Order: structure tokens, then C-alpha cells, then sequence
């Protein structure tokens, strides 16, 4: 039940092991490595699509 | 038992740790989550939204809606300046309480391009052209419209589309600038000038209004979390 | 390209087109998606930057002090009593309160860590020899029997969760799951507690998290000792919805959002820049 | 394009200078799902007798106007059978189609922000004092901001640049919003879904969202033009359903 | 040895832990378990059993069997009230010492539907109809039988089957209500009214008796263990 | 001899490992995750079956 | 828990440890490294570069460029000595502030062969021969050119190639010598002698200049890190 | 995710095991066993190659 995952490294021996010790999922560590996002709920929440090159009106 | 040895750092509280810990409520049945609209997974989704900039913040104007209203009018000669501020999106007084500016004050480093949107809120019969310029920080402030036409700029023609976007590019020697300003990571200046004038028909008010909006581009990133120097307390709130 | 990595900019040349990416309409509620490649000539840059530090788990996942609890081994009054309590809230400190109030609804698990420290009270003498002090931090769920004194039966903690800690060791720490009777913790509640639109206005009616009682389980000391217990909340497994505007004004109370009116930003003398 | 027609029930809205439609957080309103419900009794869904357009009273826009706010669903407490279903039920749930409309001329100038703020919990004008509910919102009356601070002993803090919430008024553009710029824009329509941390709620003890209308660029014109411009708000509920039938409330 | 490091929480006693510990009696031969009838694996098996409710608990009646005896009689006009209490199954004085109420006071949250059973203990020659109503908490208490006919209700015809069940449904906005009551999670009211009357032949006593029973339905659940505010002690029992 | 089991999680990296260290089963941890039940010993302990829809007598 | 036992050495700070430790900045995005020229992966790349030796360091000459200038001139008789120093590359005053000598003072042991390069900086019309000799440390210092011709030596003919290399071989009984000198690990002597003379045409200055360079060979190695006895401080630099 | 590597031994039971415990690569131990080098950037950085046996000029 060991989860070997990728460590946070830079860009131009890179793995860590995790064992879960407790029977509750609230006892687990933080989910540091989850970087998913979609900003279209806030920046472009209009009904008809608005292409950049075309005039807005 | 298993022979062990304790390294330096045992029995400490590092507040940015990541360790497991036992539960005080074992086998607690957590209520099911539902679809709530508007989920936020990143603070860069918040910073990429337009937020109107108080460019007119010469007090006493900050205690009213006059702080957001950049005034323009018909001119006697052309090429005069409308406004101008330093491009310090976490330190300058114009940009540090905007919605992009408040997220950056939780961080120490910022990087990426920005979008300055402008919005002419005058009458539909009034026309006008404007030059909005960005200057890299080497030479100093531009002194005229001739000095400002040499840097990154855009000429905006006020028409049926009321808005124009000046895109401030990331022209830096480092990959990150500092949020609290210094001279090594200075980012430059933003100025606006009359390209022509405001020309109106009769029976129209003289002074019009321009609204400035700031947001981040899709290559924007922040780094090195910190406490913000905006909220304070001398005692616990009772 | 990996998840969380920012976009590259593409090489763009000169244009003379009927396309107008710079001209838009703010009146539509739409934030324009203009890239620097659209308004000027750019080069091809391979951007390797990541949005790691800006995640909701990384922005929130640092422990912040939420309460300072004081209690002694000898009563002065009921503020420096043998025992003390704290209604569990996140609004008494300003640093964590401003970070949580950037969202309307959140849903997280907690880590509570205590930094308990003692100090000898000012006296005419201090020369004693005392065994190490041991403390109890009992959680009381909403509606349970609370300690009405020291030597109480309610400190028997047969069903309440307790922790015991001797001074000198590592700080105590436990994990708390998501505890709301709804589907999210409400940072804001625009409403009342009674159906007639009266009673208590605000988020106070949606915060029934219970109390946290502190004491010394040692019976006595030779000379009185004052203790201070700092409570540290670190949220983990965080979800958040409906991002709020950040707060301008400082806080005044813990149960209200009441403020004093302040200007939108700091001032300057004129709207232009005047050098060469 | 600039034309748009919205039909709900026995009512139609036509607009010849429309900016666009802002849809919430990208979510269209809908009925509650079976895997998200809590109450067990069968809901009632009056589809056309409630999900129709209800117009409010106009407000006079002046040069010295600071702004107005409406709190919902308490703004429609007496609007037909939407108001009769609130009284007879413990729980309710709905999304909205807010339509704000204001025409002036090609010789006027001004700009209005139209935000929909979920849980716009307002502070008190005189602090260390709880305020009355009729100062927060009457039944359909437009509660209005002020240019300077309020010293009301039992009212909200109505200074408009703090927006009643202790925040900067310029940062309200994360909430679902449009602008009515009189140079180009005639109306502004926002479709809000149901935003709450619970699947249904009581529609009297809770203001789910607050509609604010704020002049950022103030109204100015020649004195020989029309000196009266009104601002009308037309709101349609969407997918409204109810639970917990008992006697008529609401105490 | 193996290089280790100690996290926060070492050398503590959290009373709701779950850890292994060595045995003081090693290789102790435990006696074999046998089939004893009536094994309990859950406290929700106990709470789903009927338990008669003291609705008549106006003292002095709690110190006798008069607390359980809801009185009815022939009426002069119809539509009067028999009894009424708030639906607070862990906080109301009518329901908090019942067998369902005593389990809920070990917990802080409850959820699910409940069953109120009624039992007419009058003579076999006496007839009657009753309306037992549940009101969601929004409007207040019902003031009459007209006010009570608008909520969840049942009309009970007293006949050969002596019992009727009013099922109180879970009509809430949250997934859990609180056991100790508050205004955010109020659950409503239970009232009973004369639908018609009690009609008897001659030579029969006037006052009859109705017994009320409470139990939990099969969707009932509890959460967040706590100490009960029912047992106290000032010293150790010697 | 590692028993990988399912952690207690909610509803809409979820496993833990356990090693037994001692030679007595009374030294083991609690059986937290056993939610079996049958309430018909108490609620319906009658000899003849009683269908809900049918009359009880 | 898992039964453990603590060995000696628990809860200590050994400054040359190698242990993991948690991060104060979790998920910090480090800036990308680029190609910078001149990357150093070993201090033996630095020590294998020539560095000019101050052989003429008789003070007052160390406070000027006269320390590097070994003087030669036409002679009246041949076989006289030019210079001489002990081969202690970390302890001798001639070699311990050179670039090879400064790296060795961070270490306690050194091993390998060395390269002494010489450079005649006289006029192009002047000729000359020289004998540069290395003596193993057994017999003492060489007293003449006859004594120096018995050890490892090279005769250098000054011509179109201005430089010659005397290679000092590793002739030791141990695999390592000590950087701070002692009598057990003595390495010997370096001397230079006039093989013939300096013969010049007329109208040329008498005294010429020879520059001595030191570097390490490809079998050179160092061992046992230490602090250098070259930098000192009595207080913290403010 | 165990990396078994070669221990530093002399010349004339020689392996160690490493588990990574943390999610950041800056939390890792030192890279002690990396002895790569190329000194031609400094000792012979000339444009035309210079053979030892041949004259330099
Ligand atoms: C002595 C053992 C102590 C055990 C400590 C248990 C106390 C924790 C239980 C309640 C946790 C409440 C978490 C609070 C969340 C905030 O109030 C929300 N952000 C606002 O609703």
C-alpha cells in the first residue's frame, strides 16, 4: 500500500514514498501537488462565445 | 525494539510542515458535498479578472467614487498627459488595493504580463484618440508624447467599441520581480497622452470619464507566500 | 505541458488586419484574453513557471494562531481561574480571518496544534521544586456538560475527546474532519436566526462548533504558575467556492463584519508623472 | 449581436442594444437532483405561475446618486404566486434572470455597475449596535447607498465606496456583473443560479444574494436634455421549487 | 539506528486514539464465547424500538403513571386540541428521556424520519376520529385545526386496529439537526386535534386514555459523540 | 503480513497499512470499521410475520 | 506503536551529517537554471591551472610586483644558484598563497605530482641555459650544481619556446603527505642553477626576469577537509 | 521506491538503502557520490588544439 509519487523538482531519486497510518482520511497529509484550474467561470462567463479577433458588439 | 536514532529537528513545530496526525473524531461521517457553483482551485483564477483601478486617488478623492474617475476634456493644444503611475502592482498606491494587487501582497515574487483595459464613459457623440504607453525602467519617466512614442504603446480610437487593452509585456532580466519594490527589479512606467483631442457637438458636458481596469495574463505566476502588510490588530477581537 | 504550468508566448510578426484584439467591451462582463502576441511583435519564449504556490491547498495549508488561552494553578479571578474555555471560532485573529473571507463557502479538514507555555507568577519568592506540569485540553461538542469549576466530574472525559500533555515534549496535535451540518462551512451568512427577521444577524448563527476547555491536571504548586496555550489551525483538503472581494477595512469585533469607513487606497499629490 | 429576446411564462423582454448575457458562474439554473436532496417529501414546481418576469419600481438616477441595492428573495415577497409560495412553505430554491434597464440618449453620459453579490452581509453604521431588518431591505423598496458615511443608529453602513461590506467597491467585478455604459449599452441581463451551502433554504430568514446598481461614472448631460432618467429592474425566478407545506408564515 | 524524527503530537494522550499496546497477561487463554440471545451491534437497533412518551408531564404528574396518560373525552364542540409539543427529540422535555431521546443525548447531531405511534386505550364500544399533524417550523405554531390541516397530517379512525402511525418526515435544509436545540436547526411542531369527537353508549366512563410511542425510522443516523448532560456526580461513588 | 484496508472517506491514497506487532490478539487496535447490524431481534420479534400493508389483527 | 529503541547519538548535531529535513517553503517553484559558462564540479579543476609563484618574496618585495620577478644576469663564472625553496606546497611561504597552495590549506593530506613551469621574460636577443633540479629529502639541500645533477633535473635551453616544465614526481613512501609540514612526510627541495650563462649582444639591459608557475598534475588528489589557517576574525563583520 | 546504491568503500554488505520521505526535492540529502569533472574549461581553453609533443609556436 505504498504510493510512490513524483517529488517537486525544478526544470532545466526524484520520488518519495508515502504510507498511510490511520484509518480516517481526515488524518492524511495535505494534497500539495494538485494544480488543476479553469478560470473561465470568472473571466469569461458569458452566454455567447466572444472570439478575441472579432468585434465584441 | 527496532534500533533508531533521532536527527536534528525532532520535537519541533514548523508551521509549514506536512505530517499525518491521529483523528479526534474517529469514523466521523462527513456530510456529502454537492455541486456549488464558482469553485476556486487557484488564486490565479481570481487575479485574472478585471478590477477597476483608482488612478484618480489624489486625496480628498479616495473617500468617494471620484478616485476611479480619470477626467478628460477637450483641449486647447494636443499631446498633454492624462495620467501616469509606476508599474508596481503590489507596492504602488494606484494598484496595491486592486483585486490583482491584494493577492500579490500575500506573496513576495511576481512574474508575467498584465492587461490594462480602459473604458470611455463619455457621451456617444464625443470622439477621441489616446496614446497609452509602457516604458521600460532604464531611462526614467517619459517627459512628453514624443518620449512615450519610443516604448511599447498603443493608439486607441474611441468608437463603437468603448474599450481598449494595453498589454504590458514582461520585459525583465530576472524571471521574477519583487512585490515590495526595490531598484534592482524596477518594472517601469505607465502613462497616457492625448493623441488628438476630445471633439464633441454642442449641448454636451465638457468633462468625460475614463475607467482603468487591471488583470493578469495567462503567463502570470506568484511565488514565496508571506503575510500581507495590510491587516493589523493590537488585541484579539472580542 | 504539465498541469499548473503557465503558457508559452508564440512568435508574432507585423500585422495589418481587420482583426481587432485590442478593442473590446467591458460592458459585457467579459475579461479580455489578450496575449502580448496580439498587440506587439514577440519572440518564442518557453515559460517553465508553475502555479504551485497559488493553489488553495498551498495558500491555506500553513498553521496560524487562532487563540491565546490563559489559566493558572491558582485563581486570581474568573479570568485567571484554574481553568478556562474558548468557543471555537476563526474570527478573533485577523491574519487567518482575512484569508478565509476571500471565499464564501469552504470545506476543509483541520489540524489543531497547541503551543502551551508556563511562567512563574510575580511573587516575593520563587525558590521551589515542582514536578513537571501536565495539561488537559478537552473538547466539548455543542450541547454537552461543561466544566463548572475545577475538580469537576465533567473532566472525566469518558465520551468527549481529550488530550494530555506534559511540559517539555513535542507540541500536541490531532486531526479534525469536516464538521458542518450543511455541505460547506459558511464564511458569510446574509440573514437572521429567527424566521421573523430578528435575533442575531450574520455568520454567528451558523457557527456551532463547541468549546475547548483547558486546565492543569496537577493539583497544586508551591507558588502560582500562569500558563498560556496558543491554538493553531491548519486547514487541509480544502475546497472553496464563490471568491469574495478582499477586505479593505480592519475588523472591530469577532461576531460582526462591522467596520469604520475608509478610503479605497492611499493617496498621492497628482495624477501624472513629471520628469524626463 | 445587440438584439435579444427573453421569454419566461406569459412575459417577454425585448432589447435592441444588448451587451451580452452573463450566466452566473457558468451554470444554468436547474432543479435539485435526487443525489443531492435532503427533504423527503415531494416538491411543488409551479412552472409558469412563478417563473415569469416581475418588474419593480423605477429609481430616479441623478448626478448625486450613489447607488441602490435590492436583497433577494425578499425583494419579490409580494410578487404574485412567487410570494404566495414563500409564505406556505418552509424551504425554497430558485435561480434568477435579473434584467436592469436604463436608456438615456446619445447626448447623456454615465456608467452603472450591476453586480449580483452572494451573501452580501452588511455591517452596521453605528457600531456596537444591531440593526433593524427593515433598514436592510423593505419588501420591494430600493435601499440606497450614500456618498458619505452613515450615522444611523439602527441601519447599515451605506457609504458606497466601501459597498456596505468593508471592501473596496472596485473589486466587486469577481461577482457576476455587467456594465450599463450609456454610450453603448441599453440594458444588462444576469442569469444567476442557486448559490448556497445547503440544497434548499428558508426564503425569509436568509438573503441569498444582493443586487447592487452603482454609478461609477456619474450621470451628466446638458440642462436642455431630459433631466429624468429612471432605472427599472425586472427579475424572473427560474426553476423555483418548494418544500415543507404548512400554514402561511412567516414568523 | 534507523534515522528518525519526531513529529508534533509525540508523547501525548489523546483519549480517542487507536494504537497497539503490549499485553500484561501474555498468552492468556480467554474463555470461549457462546450464543447469548439479543446481541447488539449498533445503538440504532435500540433507537428503532417503540417507547411510550410522557406527553402528560405537567407536574405533579411526572411522579406517577399519569405522565403517560393523554386524556380524551366526549366534547361539546369539535376541533379542540388534545396535545402538542415541539419536535426536539433530544432537547424537549417530552421526548428527551424516552429511549430514542436518551441515545441522542450521547450525540450532537441527528438525522432521519421518526415514527409517532398512538394507542387508544378506551373501551371497545367507544368510537372516535383524530387528526395528528406535523408542521414545518417556518410559520409558527398552528393555532387551530384549520391551521394544522395545511401541513403533514393523518386522520386516524379508531376501530378494530387500535393504533395509528404518524410518520414525521425529514424536511430540513441541512443534512443534520442539532440535538441541543437552536434556531437554525428547528424541526417544527407536533399537534393533535379532535377530528370528530368521542361517541360512547351509556354506562361508560367519560375520560379515556391515549398512549404515544416514539421510534426512529430506517433512515435515522446520529453523529459526533459527546457526554450526556443527564448524569452527574460531585464525588467518587464509595 | 501487511493488511491494506480502505480508509474512512466521504461521499460525493484512500488506503492505510497495518502491521500487527504483538503476539496476543488483545494487543490489537479497535475494530472501528465494522458496521453490521440487524434490528429484527428487538423491533419485530413476533412468531408470525406481520406485513405492513395487511391488517395486524 | 512500532517498538523502537534509541541508540547512542540520538538528538545530536554532527555538523557533517547527511539527513533529510522538512521544507519551510513547500511546493516552491525554483527558477530554471540556464547554461552559465565555467561550471566547476571539483576543486581539482581549479588546482590544475598555472599560477605564478612569488619566489622573490624577500621583504620588502612582497608589497610590490618584485615578489614574482626572479632576477638573472650575465655571470662571471658558471654554476651559481638562481633560486631555491622547499617543496611544501601548503606550508612553505613561496607556495602557500598560490592558487594550488590555497586549495591545499583547506585539506590535511595531499598526493600527486606537480608541474613547475618557468618563463624567460628577457629580450629576444639574449640566450641562456639553466638546470632546474628536484632533490628527494634524504641527504639534505644540494650545495652546488654538482650536488643537484644527481637528482631529478632538467636542462632548459632558452630559445623560441620561452617556457620549460620541470615535472616534480611523487617519490614518497606514503600515499599521502601532510599539508602542514612535519619531518616524517618531507618532500624535498627545488633549486635552479646556471647551466651556462646569459649571453647578450650590446645595447641590452643586464638583469632579466624569470616567472615561475605552479600547477597540479592529473594524478593529484587531496584528503581530510579542515579549516584554513589563513582567514581570521575577532568579531562578526557588521 | 527504495534506491539501493553502492556505499563508499576502499580498494585493495557494501550497499545502502534510501527512502525519500518528503514531497520536495530540496528536502533530500546531499549528493555525496557525484565525482564527475572536466578541467579543460580552465587549463586548456584555446581555440586550436595544442599537442604536447609538438612545438607550441
Ligand atoms: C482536547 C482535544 C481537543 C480536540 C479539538 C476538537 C475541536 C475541533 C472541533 C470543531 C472544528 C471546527 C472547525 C472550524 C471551522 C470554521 O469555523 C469555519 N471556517 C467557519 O464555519
Amino acid at each position: 500500500g505504498a504510493q510512490v509519487s513524483t517529488q517537486k523538482t525544478g526544470a532545466h531519486i526524484i520520488h518519495y514514498t508515502n504510507i498511510n497510518y490511520y484509518k480516517d482520511s481526515a488524518s492524511n497529509s495535505l494534497n500539495r501537488q494538485d494544480f488543476t484550474q479553469d478560470p473561465s467561470k470568472f473571466t469569461e462567463p458569458v452566454k455567447d462565445v466572444m472570439i478575441k479577433t472579432l468585434p465584441a458588439l | 525494539g527496532l534500533p533508531t536514532m533521532n536527527t536534528p529537528g525532532s520535537t519541533q513545530f514548523l508551521t509549514s510542515d506536512d505530517f499525518q496526525s491521529p483523528s479526534a473524531m474517529p469514523q466521523f461521517d462527513v456530510t456529502p458535498e454537492i455541486q456549488i457553483p464558482g469553485q476556486v482551485r487557484n488564486l490565479m483564477e481570481i487575479a485574472e479578472v478585471d478590477s477597476v483601478v483608482p488612478v484618480n486617488n489624489t486625496e480628498g478623492h479616495v473617500n468617494s467614487m471620484e478616485a476611479y474617475r480619470i477626467p478628460v476634456r477637450p483641449q486647447t493644444s494636443s499631446g498633454e498627459q492624462v495620467f501616469g503611475f509606476q508599474l508596481q502592482p503590489g507596492h504602488d498606491s494606484v494598484l496595491k488595493h486592486t483585486l490583482l494587487g491584494e493577492i500579490l501582497n500575500y506573496y513576495a515574487n511576481w512574474s508575467g504580463s498584465m492587461k490594462l483595459t480602459f473604458m470611455y464613459c463619455g457621451a456617444a457623440m464625443a470622439t477621441g484618440k489616446f496614446l497609452i504607453a509602457y516604458s521600460p525602467p532604464g531611462a526614467g519617466v517619459p517627459g512628453s508624447r514624443r518620449d512615450a512614442m519610443l516604448g511599447t504603446h498603443v493608439i486607441w480610437d474611441v468608437g463603437l467599441q468603448s474599450s481598449c487593452v494595453l498589454c504590458v509585456p514582461w520585459i525583465s532580466q530576472t524571471n521574477y520581480r519583487y512585490v515590495t519594490s526595490d531598484a534592482y527589479t524596477d518594472a517601469g512606467y505607465i502613462t497616457c497622452w492625448y493623441q488628438t483631442s476630445i471633439v464633441t457637438p454642442p449641448d454636451i458636458p465638457t468633462t468625460s470619464t475614463i475607467l482603468c481596469f487591471v488583470s493578469a495574463c495567462n503567463d502570470f505566476s506568484v511565488r514565496l507566500l508571506r503575510d500581507t502588510p495590510f491587516i493589523t490588530q493590537q488585541a484579539l477581537f472580542q | 505541458r504539465a498541469v499548473g504550468r503557465v503558457a508559452d508566448t508564440v512568435a508574432s510578426g507585423p500585422v495589418n488586419t481587420e482583426q481587432i484584439p485590442a478593442l473590446t467591451a467591458v460592458e459585457t462582463g467579459h475579461t479580455s484574453q489578450v496575449v502580448p502576441s496580439d498587440t506587439m511583435q514577440t519572440r518564442h519564449v518557453i515559460n517553465y513557471h508553475t502555479r504551485s504556490e497559488s493553489s488553495i491547498e498551498n495558500f491555506m495549508g500553513r498553521a496560524a494562531c487562532v487563540y491565546i488561552a490563559q489559566y493558572a494553578t491558582e485563581k486570581v479571578n474568573d479570568e485567571l481561574d484554574r481553568y478556562t474555555n474558548w468557543e471555537i471560532t476563526t474570527r478573533q485573529v485577523a491574519q487567518l480571518r482575512r484569508k478565509l473571507e476571500m471565499f464564501t463557502y469552504m470545506r476543509f479538514d483541520l489540524e489543531i496544534t497547541f503551543v502551551i507555555t508556563s511562567s512563574q507568577r510575580t511573587s516575593t519568592t520563587y525558590a521551589s521544586d515542582s514536578p513537571p506540569l501536565t495539561h488537559q485540553v478537552m473538547y466539548v461538542p455543542p450541547g454537552g456538560p461543561i466544566p463548572k469549576s475545577y475538580e469537576d466530574f465533567a473532566w472525566q472525559t469518558s465520551t468527549n475527546p481529550s488530550v494530555f500533555w506534559t511540559e517539555g515534549n513535542a507540541p500536541p496535535r490531532m486531526s479534525i474532519p469536516f464538521m458542518s451540518v450543511g455541505n460547506a462551512y459558511c464564511n458569510f451568512y446574509d440573514g437572521w436566526s429567527h424566521f421573523s427577521q430578528s435575533g442575531v444577524y450574520g455568520y454567528t448563527t451558523l457557527n456551532n462548533m463547541g468549546h475547548l476547555y483547558f486546565r492543569h491536571v496537577n493539583k497544586s504548586t508551591a507558588y502560582p504558575v500562569n500558563s498560556v496555550a496558543r491554538v493553531y489551525f491548519k486547514p487541509k483538503h480544502v475546497k472553496a467556492w464563490v471568491p469574495r472581494a478582499p477586505r479593505l477595512c480592519p475588523y472591530l469585533k469577532a461576531r460582526n463584519v462591522n467596520f469604520n469607513v475608509q478610503g479605497v487606497t492611499e493617496s498621492r499629490n497628482k495624477i501624472t508623472l513629471d520628469r524626463s | 449581436d445587440r438584439v435579444r429576446s427573453i421569454t419566461l411564462g406569459n412575459s417577454t423582454i425585448t432589447t435592441q442594444e444588448c451587451a451580452n448575457v452573463v450566466v452566473g458562474y457558468g451554470v444554468w439554473p436547474t432543479y435539485l437532483s435526487d443525489h443531492e436532496a435532503t427533504a423527503v417529501d415531494q416538491p411543488t414546481q409551479p412552472d409558469v405561475a412563478t417563473c415569469r418576469f416581475y418588474t419593480l419600481e423605477s429609481v430616479k438616477w441623478e448626478s448625486s446618486s450613489a447607488g441602490w441595492w435590492w436583497k433577494f428573495p425578499e425583494a419579490l415577497s409580494d410578487m404574485g404566486l412567487f410570494g404566495q409560495n414563500m409564505q406556505y412553505h418552509y424551504l425554497g430554491r430558485t435561480g434568477y434572470t435579473i434584467h436592469v434597464q436604463c436608456n438615456a440618449s446619445k447626448f447623456h453620459q454615465g456608467c452603472l455597475l450591476v453586480v449580483c453579490v452572494p451573501e452580501a452581509e452588511m455591517g452596521a453604521a453605528t457600531t456596537d449596535h444591531a440593526f433593524n431588518h427593515t433598514k436592510l431591505s423593505n419588501i420591494g423598496q430600493a435601499m440606497e447607498f450614500s456618498a458619505k458615511k452613515s450615522t444611523d443608529q439602527t441601519g447599515p453602513q451605506t457609504a458606497v465606496h466601501n459597498a456596505g461590506m468593508g471592501v473596496a467597491v472596485g473589486n466587486l467585478t469577481i461577482f457576476p456583473h455587467q456594465w450599463i455604459n450609456l454610450r453603448t449599452n441599453n440594458s444588462a441581463t444576469i442569469v444567476m443560479p442557486y448559490i448556497n451551502s445547503v440544497p434548499m433554504d428558508n426564503m425569509y430568514r436568509h438573503y441569498n444574494f444582493t443586487l447592487m446598481v452603482i454609478p461609477f461614472a456619474k450621470l451628466e448631460h446638458s440642462p436642455q436634455a431630459s433631466t429624468y432618467v429612471p432605472i427599472t429592474v425586472t427579475v424572473a425566478p427560474m426553476c423555483a421549487e418548494y418544500n415543507g407545506l404548512r400554514l402561511a408564515g412567516h414568523q
